[PDB]
DNA sequence: ATCAATATCCACCTGCAGATTCTACCAAAAGTGTATTTGGAAACTGCTCCATCAAAAGGCATGTTCAGCGGAATTCCGCTGAACATGCCTTTTGATGGAGCAGTTTCCAAATACACTTTTGGTAGAATCTGCAGGTGGATATTGAT
DNA sequence: ATCAATATCCACCTGCAGATTCTACCAAAAGTGTATTTGGAAACTGCTCCATCAAAAGGCATGTTCAGCGGAATTCCGCTGAACATGCCTTTTGATGGAGCAGTTTCCAAATACACTTTTGGTAGAATCTGCAGGTGGATATTGAT
């Protein structure tokens, strides 16, 4: 009738996915400890943007986070995003 | 009766822009020339970006401009790159760029 | 009915003027629409502060011009200023 | 048995990914991560599919840009291998922990 | 000949916190800039909040959300309580 | 006639804050409670900084708060430092800090 | 005789670095610093002067500088605003 | 014939200047520089004295902050001497260079 | 470990630049009383689209093996910066005409507020149009062993 | 420098999702035409405070000497890249129940808009008070040579 507890999903960001992102970033060699440090960095980035995005949602009295809530949250952080109605 | 855009010699909607300025809480009053000037600048900036993106599309042997073309046009242009330094273009990727020290041999 | 405005048709016209035989995907058009709106907001907000700092209650072509100079990089500014002044001079010559 | 020397395939990978624009993180896993984090801040939230995609496009652009800076820090120290300390230096200069 | 500033109120608040402490002119100018900076940041965020939700009015609710968006954790917590308390005390009279 | 600040139990000028919101082009209308809430937040933030700056002055055996003191108060507080990370305090100097690796062998 | 940017002397630059916690300085730093300072001032002054002209003045005010620094993302407290 | 070893006095200077708040560049020279640069944007300009002071406080705070980041880059490369390439890395990562 | 040249620190002192205190002045606000207008919360609602289960399959993650070569410890020396005494040229400090920053009176070109008339951008959505993704294979490299 | 195992290149081919193209209804704009209100440019003014000049203040430029930092070389351990086997879980295609978002008609608490009374905050010319910046003294830690 409900959920399916969401746990440790940060591991979904796999070593291969991280290697690929580093490749696009021009990185040639990656030390073993880079993957865990990257997950931590991604989590902080996501928590900060999501927190703000959810704050705009609540202010509007909605239960659904919109693409504009994210765009506005990104703008607050100085990371303007083009392509989603913003 | 002529449209204000026509009188201004512009494609971009002067009337709409005048209305957006009045409703956007920018000032108690908005003069008639403000929206004309703003629409002209907006149109000029759009033209500059589209000119560069279309060239990027041609270079990739494409007829249709896609996000990647807009991204290449902007990042390869010094001034647009600076104007849009805080911008992220979805599905735009990055410019090919490999630090010299990373290449093999000597 | 459900209506949402955008600069899409104007962007499309300008695209045809610079590249007669080039098209544009909806996603790229969405990015162009966000770009035009971003420019509008930056210039308007800058003009707004400008009028406030000088105790002016009216935003005129002169505030828009100064804002453009503060916002755009060297060459773009010069050309924006010309297109702007040109559109106003011509707009004023009519009616 | 043929074998490319270490670093040859990595370079081929850099050229390949710098040429493409698709998202590099798997979609479903990223979506669970977003829902998990959001849930911890507020329960019962729903998400437009484009909201999740907006977050993924931004997160990936953020990480790629961070790795470029991290790469310059490794190179500055005369290495070609990025390490946790390169990421820390970059984040610190950027003001993400300055 | 006027020129408005928050100097007198800042000074008064200073004495509640440190009855025996003074403040130099330059320091007072900095405090004034700080108060104005805060006013502008909050007001601008509330402006956006109202515009995003197609609202014509800026109410205590926009100020609150703006506060949560702008101040770090604990600071926000207390600012929110102080804000809610002043509105309550204001209405209860 | 009692003032709104007193009514809200604040020192900061609710009437002035109200006028500033109205003429600052923030929105077509400003509710009565908005300036009250805002005034209280500004007051609290000012209190927070003056308390810490005051302590910094006492730490240096001085009774008068100067820029240095505001700088020490803010940069030594994790939250205020973050809130004001983009701000420069005139005549504030910097916090004493020498990278360990630079200290004598 | 002299040049203005050279007015920012080696010792003055050393002092700034010291407040910045720097212990050893290479000789090439001085010219690199002057160039960096020149770019910083050109950018802020250009904006400050633009506010001046807009207000039809011939005098650059502290507020013009404060507004220019704020839009360059370098908010300065203690000089108005 | 007394003599302090290299670094001892530099360390003393760091402690001294990190304690103080006075401007470290001389006034007149800074004033001349500011006027020269301004002259290129508009001629025959006057400056309130407070304008020149705001400019010197901002400039000095900016350079000090940069010297801090530069120091971290030199140290990252296992050096204790800052070099132009350190200033460049810091500026590049700050986004002032690219 | 032992002096010895120096920097650092603490207690005390007092002139004075800058801060707290007092007062009449009064324009500029803030508080107040009345009438008019309205934003947006409340209750009912049509349908967009989000959460979710379904099932198949291959793209991609996981885990292992093997060894190339990058990172990092070590030794070493050429030379670059730090420290410093010396000689003095520039900045700092304080006095004075005038450029120009503000406040002021004026009045018109221009911007609201408004009742209507005219033109347009959006879009639902059945139908036609078409650039290029993606599977295929062969020409031209690009690598790495020898 | 020849060879072989592979990746890269690039033009040709066609199903198909996605883009260009309607004919028309049209709410919502945008434009035409008085009537009323007024923001701020233009010309004139008087007090600030900014630029300039003289004289006194004190920081910088310069050459010597060498301590120790930076970096070139050498060395080797073990981490990280490449390749391969295996099979899982993401991706894709699809339809469904219904939560909830965007729209709607109602309508009152609250906000705007003059008009008028009360008063708080700002300040100039005058008085007075004081925190603390330097300046002296003498004790003691710091640093560097022996």
């Amino acid at each position: 009738r409900h959920r399916k507890v969401l746990r440790d999903n940060i591991q979904g960001i796999t070593k291969p996915a991280i290697r690929r992102l580093a490749r696009r970033g021009g990185v040639k060699r990656i030390s073993g400890l880079i993957y865990e440090e990257t997950r931590g960095v991604l989590k902080v980035f996501l928590e900060n943007v999501i927190r703000d995005a959810v704050t705009y949602t609540e202010h509007a009295k909605r239960k659904t986070v919109t693409a504009m809530d994210v765009v506005y949250a990104l703008k607050r952080q100085g990371r303007t995003l083009y392509g989603f109605g913003g | 009766a002529k449209s204000r855009s026509n009188r201004a010699g512009l494609q971009f909607p002067v009337g709409r822009i005048h209305r957006l300025l009045r409703k956007g809480n920018y000032a108690e009053r908005v003069g008639a020339g403000a929206p004309v000037y703003l629409a002209a600048v907006m149109e000029y900036l759009a033209a500059e970006v589209l000119e560069l993106a279309g060239n990027a599309a041609r270079d990739n042997k494409k007829t249709r401009i896609i996000p990647r073309h807009l991204q290449l046009a902007i990042r390869n242009d010094e001034e647009l790159n600076k104007l849009l330094s805080g911008v992220t273009i979805a599905q735009g990727g990055v410019l090919p760029n490999i630090q010299a020290v990373l290449l093999p041999k000597k | 009915r459900k209506r949402k405005e955008s600069y899409a048709i104007y962007i499309y016209t300008v695209l045809k003027q610079v590249h007669p035989d080039t098209g544009i995907s909806s996603k790229a058009m969405s990015i162009m629409n966000s770009f035009v709106n971003d420019i509008f907001e930056r210039i308007a907000a800058e003009a707004s502060r400008l009028a406030h700092y000088n105790k002016r209650s009216t935003i005129t072509s002169r505030e828009i011009q100064t804002a453009v100079r503060l916002l755009l990089p060297g060459e773009l500014a010069k050309h924006a200023v010309s297109e702007g002044t040109k559109a106003v001079t011509k707009y004023t010559s009519s009616k | 048995p043929h074998r490319y020397r270490p670093g040859t395939v990595a370079l081929r990978e850099i050229r390949r990914y710098q040429k493409s624009t698709e998202l590099l993180i798997r979609k479903l896993p990223f979506q669970r991560l977003v829902r998990e984090i959001a849930q911890d801040f507020k329960t019962d939230l729903r998400f437009q599919s484009s909201a999740v995609m907006a977050l993924q496009e931004a997160s990936e652009a953020y990480l790629v840009g961070l790795f470029e800076d991290t790469n310059l820090c490794a190179i500055h120290a005369k290495r070609v291998t990025i390490m946790p300390k390169d990421i820390q230096l970059a984040r610190r200069i950027r003001g993400e922990r300055a």
